[PDB]
């Protein structure tokens, strides 16, 4: 029979890119320094001082330039059918965003998402006080196809200036962007075909680097990373499991992930009001990607990066404005969603018992009614490969000494990320966990693992000294110690006792009755 | 002595 008449769309994007100048500056996505001085050096640090990104630089980048093309190229065999690809309402809260770092994140976006599948972008203004984004704005948006400009009547924070645009949005599926964005070419077909196969897939970009300093992009072809989380209930990035590349049938298919580094994500519409969209007690800023993760995963849903999406997005120099808010947010999160596990949260990170959180009541009939599995689950079937604390009642804390009163284990690397291969020493007791935080495990290795990699304590052959060693799947025989009733800490294959020894350290000795040689966990000082 | 930022990836991976 005759071929049908397709469905009438344009598959290029929105708008048009406009003529580049040659000598543009970063027009490649390369890195860009001025050497700067006199007054534009100063006008350049007072730019990084109130933006924590060179703004100064950013004013001078093109607003419509174009990523250089990072991805792996199996991404360009991918054919989509746009004909029956979902529509997407992009939402791009904003506080507070520079002019040109603002714009050139909706220009992109007009600039590379197809117009049959962009139903509209829509900004949402959380009660910036800046006047360059009020009738400035407004006036600069007015003629845009395809962009509506939403205020905020008080300050809503991330959450629910997000929803505010969610309640506008007119589009099938919403897709989050932050305010300082640029998409790489082809980036939001590969979430609406994923979203069109299942639609309680929440899929994410691989966010890749866009440098505050220089505006250098980033990104690369290589396997992207995925979201976890340690103890602290902080987000962190690991390399993807063999367990979850075995399930991959090529390299850019999508990837389960534990948790979203948050932000950067597209759901249908119905799936995310059918989840309870967000936890609207959360304020300002942090910990609401956490309790969506967990949301997502314990009610039946599954959360995926896309290997064939790519957005560059500005990480700041430091935080742009205060986020005194993340703590009370993720207790939210732990007392919702964590069950009795919100206890090795709350081992590590004190300060979270007297942070005020709120009501959750809702929140926990939201998981009442949704009938959603408990957190071991999560841990055992999404997140296997995180290790599970036992912070066995006397067995974490800090370790203090019986005969050298007021002194406890204490072990601060030089540098956060590699604690291997410094010694532990004794300090004065503070009560203030992270560098005095310490767990003895059923598996007799004393663990340094207030975050990851956990520290596992070792002797060295022939050597009198304790050391930071990593923890193995199997603990390795130096790193063995018996804790006793009465307090001797017993180093198995050196049989000698660890000795609080003159600062002070703790030394293998001899065995002796010596309380110097007596050791006992506190949770707390007083 | 003694969450403030969403970090970035490492140069390794
Ligand atoms: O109170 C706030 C705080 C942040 N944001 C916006 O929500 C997103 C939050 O991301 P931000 O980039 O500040 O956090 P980060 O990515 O650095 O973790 C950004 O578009 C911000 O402009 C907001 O609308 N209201
Ligand atoms: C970290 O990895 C991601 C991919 O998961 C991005 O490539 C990002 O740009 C990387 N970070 C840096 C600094 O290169
Ligand atoms: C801060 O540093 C000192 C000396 O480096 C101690 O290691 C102390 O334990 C640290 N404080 C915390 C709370 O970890
Ligand atoms: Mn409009
Ligand atoms: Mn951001």
């Amino acid at each position: 029979g005759p071929p049908r008449t397709p469905r009438p769309g344009r598959r290029e994007p929105v708008m048009p890119r406009p003529p580049v100048p040659a000598n543009a500056l970063g027009a490649r996505g390369e890195a860009v320094r001025l050497q700067l001085q006199g007054e534009e050096l100063r006008l350049q640090e007072e730019s990084v001082r109130l933006h924590q990104i060179n703004i100064y630089l950013s004013d001078r980048i093109s607003l419509h330039r174009r990523l250089p093309e990072r991805w792996n190229p199996l991404c360009k065999e991918k054919k989509y059918d746009y004909d029956n690809l979902p529509r997407t309402s992009v939402i791009i809260a904003f506080y507070n965003e520079a002019w040109s770092t603002l714009l050139r994140t909706v220009y992109s976006v007009l600039e590379t998402s197809p117009d049959i599948l962009l139903e509209e972008v829509i900004l949402v203004d959380d009660y910036s006080d800046r006047e360059h984004l009020k009738e400035r704005l407004a006036n600069e948006l007015s003629g845009l196809p395809k962009v509506r400009l939403i205020r905020a009547n008080k300050r809503e924070g991330l959450v629910r200036a997000r929803l505010l645009g969610a309640s506008a949005a007119r589009g099938d599926v919403l897709t989050f962007l932050d305010c300082h964005c640029e998409c790489h070419e082809g980036w939001l077909e590969p979430l609406l075909q994923r979203i069109h196969e299942e639609e309680s897939a929440v899929v994410c970009p691989v966010i890749d680097v866009i440098d505050w300093n220089t505006f250098e992009y980033l990104g690369n072809s290589g396997e992207p990373q995925i979201g976890g989380f340690d103890w602290r209930l902080v987000f962190t990035w690991h390399t993807v499991p063999e367990r979850e590349r075995i399930r991959m049938q090529s390299p850019v298919d999508v990837i389960r992930s534990p948790t979203m580094a948050g932000g950067l994500f597209a759901v249908s519409k119905k799936y995310f009001e059918y989840l309870g969209s967000y936890d609207t007690g959360m304020e300002v800023w942090g910990g609401e990607n956490l309790e969506f993760s967990f949301r997502i995963w314990q009610c039946g849903g599954v959360l995926e990066t896309h290997p064939c999406s790519h957005v560059g997005h500005v990480f700041p120099k430091q935080a742009p404005y205060s986020r005194n808010k993340a703590l009370a947010n993720s207790v939210r999160a732990a007392e919702v969603w964590m069950d009795e596990f919100k206890e090795l949260y709350y081992h590590r990170n004190p300060r979270a018992r007297l942070e005020p959180f709120g009501d959750v009541t809702e929140r926990k009939q939201l998981r009442d009614k949704l009938q959603c599995k408990d957190f071991k689950w999560f841990l055992e079937t999404v997140y296997p490969e995180l290790h599970v604390p036992e912070d066995r009642p006397g067995f974490f804390g800090m370790l203090q000494n019986k005969g050298l009163t007021d002194y406890c284990f204490d072990y601060n690397p030089p540098d956060e990320n590699q604690i291997v291969g410094h010694q532990v020493i004794l300090y004065l007791c503070h009560g203030m966990g992270q560098n005095q935080f310490f767990e003895y495990t059923s598996q007799k290795e004393i663990r340094y693992n207030t975050h990851q990699p956990e520290g596992c304590i070792a002797v060295e052959a022939g050597m009198d000294t304790l050391i930071m060693h990593l923890c193995e799947e199997t603990a390795p025989e130096n790193q063995k110690f018996i804790l006793q009733e009465d307090g001797s800490l017993f180093h198995e294959q050196s049989k000698k006792c660890v000795q609080a020894a003159r600062s002070f350290v703790p030394l293998l000795r001899d065995c002796t009755n010596s309380d110097h040689q007596k050791w006992f966990f506190k949770e707390r000082m007083l | 002595t003694g969450y403030y930022i969403t970090p970035r990836t490492g140069a390794g991976a």
